[PDB]
């Protein structure tokens, strides 16, 4: 071995890694990936083991200082405990529900109003209620006889350039 | 509501017609703090061969 | 000899945090009122699990031995508390006879009750523990918190013990009944198969 010889007498240093497998743990393995984290928002995450989807908030439940997962009564996912800062989230399937289509007779006019059944319709003339938040229907102070009923004690109607009263 | 309804005039109601649903935003990962990695500076930074 | 394990031996089966929820869960148990085989050494088998007790007062029990032919040829594993740390090793050590190369792992790191559990689940350790003060196995109830795992696959059929008393049970694949309070701490539970009015 000489410094100035050509390349092909030159000498090389070799390490040969020989990945071998068995029936084993294998915990000789490559970092994993991580996001930053966000809150109050429908986000599909994937916390150290499992999955899912929901709307990630601050808790304020005490986990024991080995647990990492919550379930309710009927065993479903409620809670983690945050793998990076030991800080306990909780989960909120983000909202669902039905559409449904007000009408006076179509005889009588072609106006609706749509009630979103159990949102806030803040992330979704603009009214919320008990039993959704109606859209389209102005809000009386005064009471009548139920025309239309909703729910919760709810009722709306077509009266007096009218529209449609809550 | 007239197509499900399966009329060109309806009475006075309240029906049901479709589903609200939220979409998810994004995606989000977490895991431990990646520490302990491999000695892998020992054996290629080795003195002798 | 003989004596009579009143209502010890539960551990958290699993990772989860359940506040004021009675749940009913299947797994190896110690079995309720068993006999444990009271000693005061040898070798012994390792059916499916253990129960190691002590109640010592200057850590004369000291570590364990484990392993199936519990010499070379094949694997052992030996867990050792040497005033140290608790050095862990998969070695063929020779294994002495009376006991107080080429391996695959490493680790190094009456008023006492060292409540342990050991279980080869997928062939890997698994650890609980309870470490408890007191002032003959008192009657009460306490659960074990797991405390470490060894993902090692080693073929385990027998093991031994290294150098007051100490007691040894068998689990025992019965389902239960657990009490978790507020806190998600075992409070109390009740063997679903011991007599009548448990079922
Ligand atoms: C209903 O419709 C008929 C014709 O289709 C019309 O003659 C009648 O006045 C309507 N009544 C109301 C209350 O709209
Ligand atoms: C709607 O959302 C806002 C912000 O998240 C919240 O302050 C408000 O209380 C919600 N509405 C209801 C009726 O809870
Ligand atoms: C187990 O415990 C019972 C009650 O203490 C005793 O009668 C019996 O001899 C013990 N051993 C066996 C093998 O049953
Ligand atoms: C493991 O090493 C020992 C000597 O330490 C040797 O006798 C044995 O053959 C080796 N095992 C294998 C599978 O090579
Ligand atoms: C240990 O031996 C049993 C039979 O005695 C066999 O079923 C099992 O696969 C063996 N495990 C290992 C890790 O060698
Ligand atoms: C629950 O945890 C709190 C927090 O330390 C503690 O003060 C309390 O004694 C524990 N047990 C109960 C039953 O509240």
């Amino acid at each position: 071995f000489q410094p100035t010889n050509g390349v092909g007498y030159q000498p090389y240093r070799v390490v040969v890694l020989s990945f071998e497998l068995l029936h084993a743990p294998a915990t000789v393995c490559g970092p994993k990936k991580s996001t930053n984290l966000v809150k109050n928002k429908c986000v599909n995450f994937n916390f150290n083991g499992l999955t899912g989807t929901g709307v990630l908030t601050e808790s304020n439940k005490k986990f024991l200082p080995f647990q990492q997962f919550g379930r309710d009564i009927a065993d479903t996912t409620d809670a983690v405990r945050d793998p990076q800062t030991l800080e306990i989230l909780d989960i909120t399937p983000c909202s669902f529900g039905g559409v449904s289509v007000i009408t006076p007779g179509t005889n009588t006019s072609n106006q609706v109003a749509v009630l979103y059944q159990d949102v806030n319709c803040t992330e979704v003339n603009v009214f919320q209620t008990r039993a959704g938040c109606l859209i389209g229907a102005e809000h009386v102070n005064n009471s009548y006889e139920c025309d239309i009923p909703i729910g919760a004690g709810i009722c709306a109607s077509y009266q007096t350039s009218q529209s449609i009263i809550a | 509501t007239k197509c499900t309804l399966k009329s060109f005039t309806v009475e006075k109601g309240i029906y049901q017609t479709s589903n609200f649903r939220v979409q998810p935003t994004e995606s989000i990962v977490r895991f431990p703090n990646i520490t302990n990695l491999c000695p892998f500076g020992e054996v290629f930074n080795a003195t002798r061969f | 000899a003989y004596t009579n394990s009143f209502t010890r031996g539960v551990y958290y089966p699993d990772k989860v945090f359940r506040s004021s929820v009675l749940h009913s869960t299947q797994d190896l148990f110690l079995p309720f009122f068993s006999n444990v085989t009271w000693f005061h050494n040898p070798v012994l088998p390792f059916n499916d699990g253990v129960y190691f007790a002590s109640t010592e007062k200057s850590n004369i029990i000291r570590g364990w031995i484990f392993g199936t032919t519990l010499d070379s040829k094949t694997q052992s594993l030996l867990i050792v508390n040497n005033a140290t740390n608790v050095v862990i090793k998969v070695c063929e050590f020779q294994f002495c006879n009376d006991p107080f190369n080429n391996c695959t792992f490493e680790y190094v790191s009456f008023k006492n009750l060292r409540e342990f559990v050991f279980k080869n689940i997928d062939g890997y350790f698994k650890i609980y523990s309870k470490h408890t003060p007191i002032n003959d196995l008192p009657q009460g109830f306490s659960a074990l918190e797991p405390l470490v795992d060894l993902p090692i696959g080693i073929n385990i059929t027998r093991f031994q013990t290294l150098l007051a008393a100490y007691y040894v049970g068998y689990l025992q694949p019965r389902t239960f009944l657990l009490k978790y309070n507020e806190n998600g701490t075992i409070t109390d539970a009740v063997d679903c198969a011991l007599d009548p009015l448990s079922e």
